[PDB]
């Protein structure tokens, strides 16, 4: 983005990442790194130790902290005191967090200069309109019985993998795919991600996936028409640009965090055709009824309401029954899945040896 | 010459007064160089390369 | 009786030292026993007889590691033939290297 | 070539000393390599 938007010559630009660790030798240059590469203190590599000395030795004139909502953490705050810089700037789409340390930003980097409305840009064509929706999936009788006896830690997995959600996701994916819409399915649970991905034969991404493989997946989804839907995870929760994405779905969630809700929605807010007549992006939030999900759903969506977004309650999805095949339609499959998920919890002597 | 004054090891070799031993030192350093090194790292620092008369 | 030994190898290396030789140069089996013990710190067990014994004998045993090497049994005796040869040559009981013999003159 | 240049005539050649000789596997087989755009 730097290279494309400004006239910065490539020679003066250096990238400080895990892959390559060569630094610019020109009088003035740019180093783009991450907090983990500047906030880590105990274990730095020999290749990464020289770069850290290179960063520390020189007196920087400006620091750009992207996603400044992570700087007030326990250890990330150490960087602001160690590194030398005459001016500090913070960039973040969301300036809220669970703890009260958000107010500490005043004396850490400075006050908040400007903020921009969401609906104002939506009506001016700068960002796309969204038909936010909230789908209520009733809990199946069999699973709900274990929900009462089971503990909180295992209860989460119980009502997140109810068979009804599987049926709704399959119908929605097929219906939206024929509509020529690029769908994104979020799921914080890796086990559910793999099970959903393998059951539907679609690519999935999470922490263990290598950078090379995910890049190929992203490019294929972006430019290859065959891959119209993907399965993102917490890794893709923020700071990944998908200009072709228009529809968004989320299965699991990281409890009550309202920030993650806004970041995930941002993937479709930058859709390609955000100015064509009558364009309305879609955001579906499948949640199990009579579970702790309602506590987390209404608690993690209180920020978007403040911005101006309004969620539409979908108690019934029209035409869901007429779809030819639905997953876990028979009791036998439901029982099999129930047990499967329930069971989850002398240098010469050297030759001798 | 395969090695110019840009190399510290060559600098000391060229500082030898007597001809017979100076030639031996140069031969030892130069006989293991299998390329002309059209561009050589600058002596001020190894970041940028200073161009010298060569053919690669 | 005076006293690990479970994993000691059953192959024994026995060295018979000359009573006269250890008396030509002031030596005792205790010091040389430690000399062998320090060449290889604790990878083999050694017992040495006393001076009063009619015959001077050193018994050495190599101790195998916890992991079992099925392939080394074929060369187990050969390895003993190797270390013993190096124990006869590469061991410096006392003195300065490259010193063959010393004679006293007045 | 050097002799001609010294006498004034432009040589139509140069000394040959100047020339410088310079996780998921179920999708395998489906993803096309869109490396560039
Ligand atoms: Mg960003
Ligand atoms: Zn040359």
């Amino acid at each position: 983005q730097f290279l494309q938007w400004c006239t910065l010559q490539p020679e003066n630009c250096a990238v400080f990442t895990s892959d390559n660790k060569e630094m610019f030798q020109t009088e003035s240059g740019l180093v783009v790194s991450t907090y983990s590469m500047v906030a880590n203190t105990r274990n730095r590599s020999h290749d990464s130790q020289k770069v850290m000395d290179f960063l520390t030795g020189r007196e920087w004139g400006f620091i750009i902290l992207d996603e400044v909502h992570v700087v007030p953490a326990a250890m990330f705050r150490r960087v602001v005191s160690t590194i030398a810089a005459h001016a500090k700037l913070g960039l973040t789409a969301t300036l809220v967090r669970e703890d009260d340390k958000i107010g500490d930003l005043n004396f850490l980097i400075g006050p908040k200069l400007y903020e921009a409305n969401w609906m104002e840009l939506s009506q001016k064509g700068h960002i796309a309109n969204v038909q936010c929706a909230e789908v209520w999936c009733p809990m199946t009788a069999e699973f709900y019985q274990e929900y009462l006896r089971e503990t909180a830690r295992k209860r989460m997995l119980l009502y997140i993998m109810n068979p009804t959600k599987f049926q709704a996701c399959q119908f929605l994916i097929q219906y939206h795919e024929r509509r020529g819409d690029k769908i994104i399915v979020f799921s914080d649970n890796v086990y559910a991600l793999q099970e959903y991905a393998l059951k539907m034969g679609k690519p999935f991404i999470y922490g263990s996936t290598p950078q090379q493989e995910r890049m190929n997946i992203l490019q294929n989804f972006q430019y290859n028409d065959q891959i119209n839907t993907i399965f993102l995870s917490k890794v893709g929760d923020t700071s990944i640009d998908l200009p072709e994405a228009t529809c968004l779905i989320q299965i699991s969630s990281h409890y009550g965090s309202r920030r993650q809700e806004a970041q995930r929605l941002g993937r479709i807010l930058r859709a390609k055709r955000r100015n064509d007549e009558g364009f309305n992006a879609f955001f579906y939030s499948l949640v199990s009824k009579d579970t702790q999900e309602m506590y987390y759903s209404t608690k993690r969506q209180a920020f978007l309401v403040d911005q101006g977004y309004a969620f539409k309650v979908i108690t019934h999805l029209h035409g869901m029954e007429n779809i030819p095949n639905l997953a876990y339609a028979s009791p036998r499959e439901r029982r099999e899945l129930l047990q499967e998920v329930l069971l989850k919890n002398h240098p010469l002597i050297r030759k001798m040896y | 010459l395969l090695l110019d004054e840009h190399n510290e090891l060559m600098r000391q070799a060229l500082a030898i007064k007597d001809s017979k031993k100076r030639f031996a030192a140069i031969w030892t350093l130069c006989k293991t160089k299998m390329v002309c090194e059209t561009d050589v790292p600058s002596e001020d620092d190894p970041t940028q390369l200073v161009s010298r008369g060569g053919c690669g | 009786s005076l006293l690990s030994f479970d994993q000691q190898s059953p192959w024994l290396l026995r060295l018979e030292l000359d009573r006269a030789a250890m008396n030509d140069k002031d030596l005792t089996m205790g010091q040389v026993g430690e000399r062998i013990k320090q060449t290889f710190k604790n990878d083999l067990f050694v017992i040495w007889s006393e001076d009063n014994d009619e015959k001077l004998i050193i018994r050495c045993r190599v101790v195998r590691p916890k992991s079992l090497d099925a392939e080394t049994e074929a060369e187990e005796d050969h390895m003993l033939k190797k270390i013993e040869n190096t124990m006869l040559e590469n061991i410096t009981l006392r003195g300065v290297e490259n010193i063959e013999r010393v004679v006293m003159m007045k | 070539p050097r002799k001609l240049q010294d006498l004034g005539l432009k040589p139509a050649s140069v000394d040959p000393a100047t020339i410088k000789r310079q996780t998921n596997t179920h999708m395998t087989g489906i993803l096309k390599d869109y490396s560039h755009r």
